[PDB]
């Protein structure tokens, strides 16, 4: 069929630099739509026919193509218009899409701040805990978590958990959670999460004691 | 007010049937045709087939003609697909969406942009019997963060907010994670200022559509004892 | 299952050959080239253009379904030729079967010097009527899901042309229909008396033939004499051949010099003269049932070249607009049955070549010296 390969399958770009996003075809195409989507809402079209934006687009964006390859280009690199971007095929059947381009902002390195959870009584009362560490806002996404229970470091107990980069802050959050039980629970006093991270100059530790 | 509502997410036994809907409003829906394309995470986006309402007349993809059949009903005003024989490779999430028409005439062609997407439907094949969630609060002691855990409910989707969504600024909902004994659970976190914690309410609501569950819990900070001298 | 082009082509071919025909014979036949025809060899060009351009693509969308072979910009042009050429074709029909009747009641003006120019001006309009219901197709493109021409069906949908579908059908078929209607039965009417008009006058003719036979005084023979010359000379009225109103010409004449025996007092020697009228009547007998075997004869053949028309177009222009209207109809049952019925609506560019000229001498003795060159 008429595959549509598109180049690079992530990219990251800081504000004001510029972004070019190419979308190659397997055949001569007579024109080429764009798509963006951002994590949790569905695809809205943002180039219809090859070089023409759509309603409520900015004109930094500025898509450009020829018969087999083709491309999107922007103007001014803003944190609004980071997601994921695919091109699709409406000359002929069957309608093909490209595998997609993230793209990802490049920020300032932010600072984590860090919180934990103990687990509810509510949990503790099936026989499980589950001791959350939350890093909330921070830049960029690789951050080193620890547990450490009475200074002695766990290791496969841990789930980390990343969420998308947010459209507003361009920052990330991790949820990473200490699953143990309630015989193993009662027989440990302070549980502690050390987090490392350049955007530190010491790692911060933020602990807490049962009850 | 263009709005095309799709049925809700479903967990399926594998080579059962499925039928999913996808009501459409704000237009005659006889205008223009119904695509429908499937999305699983990770390969990109299928094109499944289209259907015009009118005539019913239906195409296919060449993967899809023997799995998916489309199909409408004017009276309801409604555009169906009916995924037969279920396999482990068919889960995914499903749109339903309509694309813009070329007019040509014998001049030159024009196309109209008049893509409006569907709410997608996660879909999920597999033996095991839904499960409901746990939601289970996350309170502060010592800005604060509050938060809610969700745990041991099977198929994946699931919804939450906070106070009827009310609470949307500085909210982050975690991505699900796979447990060990199979069953996923994510976690939603918010963080609010110190001087609101005891004067504003703060309730996580969570909706699990499959298990057929919501449960609503109130997040509350914990109190600390005076330790004796 | 291929084979159904096999009858569908042989419907083709008489289209192209019997419009073809015609064609030839106006523009190289010295002795057809009057008004009326001029107007007919139209009617052939519209029903020729629409067996050569319109019939042979309308036959690759039933074997290529849901293609289109053609480039898409074509689409809009061929359609705007399915309805021009048949617009032209019904309009031509209608402007036929008015002056068939006008040709009838009155046939005046039939100076070939001046007959020739309405003729000019007859078959401009015909054009211009079928040019401007047919013109909005190709303004107003159809809109498509693609691009690509062979992932499309040229068909104008019942959205885009709704309004269309139902004021140009009206104008198209309706409109010259309701003509043909009332025009068929005040022709049908205009030889139903004309035939009884000629009777009545020529037993008005015999009874006073009959009475100038016994006479005794001068007074009857002039009385029945007049009475004569008046039917005698509206019988000639009543005629559409010279040679059978030539006799009434004979016959008045021979009237007047009678007429002018009887006034001299002569009865004896006007009888001798009526005598001769009874032998001028003997020699036209069998002309004036001639006259009436054709006149119950033409009014046949303009029931079923008119049978004929609302047989083929109404099947087509009835279910065409009931598509449109009716929402608890069947849509796929409808348009299922509608192609079966638009090549109805073709095959009568077909017939109508045969049905204008195969009942005339002059163009079969034509027709075969170019098939046989
Ligand atoms: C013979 N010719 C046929 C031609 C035609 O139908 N061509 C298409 C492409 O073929 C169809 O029949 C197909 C096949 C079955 C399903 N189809 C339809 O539904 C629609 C008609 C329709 C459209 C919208 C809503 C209801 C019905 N078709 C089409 O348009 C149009 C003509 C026409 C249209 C209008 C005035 C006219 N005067 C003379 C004429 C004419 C000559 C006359």
């Amino acid at each position: 069929d008429i595959v549509l390969i598109q180049s690079p399958a992530i990219m990251s770009a800081s504000p004001g630099e510029k972004v070019t996003i190419t979308c190659s075809a397997s055949s001569s195409v007579s024109y080429m739509h764009w798509f963006q989507q951002k994590p949790g809402t569905s695809p809205k079209l943002w180039i219809y026919s090859t070089s023409n934006l759509a309603s409520g687009v900015p004109a930094r964006f500025s898509g450009s193509g020829s018969g087999t390859s083709y491309s999107l280009t922007i103007s001014r690199m803003e944190a609004e218009d980071a997601a994921t971007y695919y091109c699709q095929q409406r000359s002929s059947y069957p309608l093909t899409f490209g595998a997609g381009t993230k793209l990802e902002i490049k920020r300032t390195v932010a600072a984590p701040s860090v919180f934990i959870f103990p687990p509810s009584d509510e949990q503790l009362k099936s026989g499980t805990a589950s001791v959350v560490c939350l890093l909330n806002n921070f830049y960029p996404r690789e951050a080193k978590v620890q547990w450490k229970v009475d200074n002695a470091l766990q290791s496969g107990n841990s789930q980390e958990s990343v969420t998308e980069q947010d459209s507003k802050d361009s920052t990330y959050s991790l949820s990473s959670t200490l699953t143990l039980s309630k015989a193993d629970y009662e027989k440990h006093k302070v549980y502690a999460c050390e987090v490392t991270h350049q955007g530190l100059s010491l790692p911060v530790t933020k602990s807490f004691n049962r009850g | 007010e263009v709005q095309l509502q799709q049925s809700g997410p479903e967990l399926v036994k594998p080579g059962a049937s499925v039928k999913l809907s996808c009501k459409a409003s704000g237009y005659t829906f006889t205008s223009s045709w119904m695509h429908w394309v499937k999305q699983r995470p990770g390969q990109g986006l299928e094109w499944i087939g289209n259907i015009y309402p009118s005539n019913g007349g239906t195409n296919y993809n060449e993967r899809f003609k023997s799995k998916a059949t489309l199909t409408v009903d004017r009276s309801s005003n409604t555009a169906y697909m009916q995924l037969s024989s279920l396999t482990s490779e068919d889960s995914a999430v499903y749109f339903c969406a309509r694309f813009g028409s070329f007019i040509t005439t014998i001049l030159t062609t024009y196309y109209n942009p008049v893509d409006y997407w569907g709410q997608g439907t996660t879909l999920t094949v597999s033996s095991a019997s839904t499960k409901g969630p746990s939601v289970f609060p996350l309170a502060p002691s010592s800005t604060a963060a509050l938060g809610c855990l969700v745990k041991d409910y099977f198929p994946e989707p699931v919804t939450v907010s906070w106070n009827s969504g009310a609470l949307t600024s500085g909210v982050h909902t975690f991505p699900a994670v796979l447990q060990s004994s199979g069953l996923y659970s994510l976690s939603s976190v918010v963080t609010v200022p110190s001087s609101s914690l005891g004067t504003q309410t703060y309730i996580c609501n969570v909706n699990h559509k499959p298990s057929n569950t919501k449960v609503d819990k109130k997040v509350e900070p914990k109190s600390c004892h005076h330790h004796h001298h | 299952l291929h084979w159904a082009a096999l009858l569908i082509l042989m419907v083709i071919i008489p289209t192209i050959g019997g419009n073809t025909l015609v064609i030839l014979a106006v523009s190289l036949e010295k002795k057809l080239q009057y008004a009326t025809n001029y107007f007919l060899m139209s009617l052939a060009v519209a029903d020729l253009l629409v067996g050569l351009f319109v019939m042979p693509i309308a036959l690759l969308t039933i074997m290529f379904e849901a293609m289109w072979p053609l480039p898409l910009v074509l689409c809009p042009a061929w359609l705007f030729l399915d309805v021009l050429f048949s617009t032209a074709s019904i309009w031509h029909l209608c402007a036929i079967s008015v002056d068939r009747y006008i040709a009838i009641k009155k046939p005046i003006q039939a100076n070939q010097y001046n007959s020739r120019a309405t003729a000019f001006i007859k078959i401009t309009v015909v054009w211009l009527i079928s040019i401007g219901i047919a013109i909005p197709v190709p303004i107003k493109g159809i809109e498509t899901d693609v691009d690509n021409p062979n992932n499309i069906t040229c068909v104008l949908t019942k959205e885009r042309f709704g309004d269309f579908m139902l004021f140009g059908s009206l104008a198209a078929f309706f409109t010259p229909l309701a003509i043909m209607i009332v025009t068929y039965f005040l022709t049908i009417h205009a030889l139903q008396k004309k035939a009884a008009d000629l009777e009545d006058n020529w037993e008005t003719l015999n009874d006073n033939l009959k009475v100038i036979e016994k006479a005794d005084n001068a007074a009857q023979v002039k009385d029945a004499l007049t009475k004569m010359r008046a039917a005698a000379l509206d019988a000639q009225k009543a005629t559409p051949m010279k040679d059978f109103r030539h006799g009434f010409d004979i016959l008045v004449g021979q009237i007047d010099d009678a007429l002018k025996l009887a006034n001299e007092g002569k009865v004896k020697e006007a009888q001798a003269a009526a005598e001769q009228l009874k032998t001028t009547r003997n020699a036209y007998i069998q002309k004036y049932l001639q006259t009436i075997s054709n006149e119950q004869r033409a009014s046949k053949v303009l029931g079923i070249v008119f049978f004929l028309f609302l047989l083929m177009w109404c099947p087509f222009f009835i279910t065409n607009i009931t598509l449109v209207l009716c929402d608890s109809c069947n849509q796929t049952t409808l348009q299922m049955l509608l192609e079966i019925f638009v090549w109805i609506g073709y095959v009568s560019s077909g017939v109508n070549p045969l049905v204008y000229t195969l009942f005339n001498k002059t163009f079969r003795d034509a027709f075969g010296r170019y098939i046989t060159c």
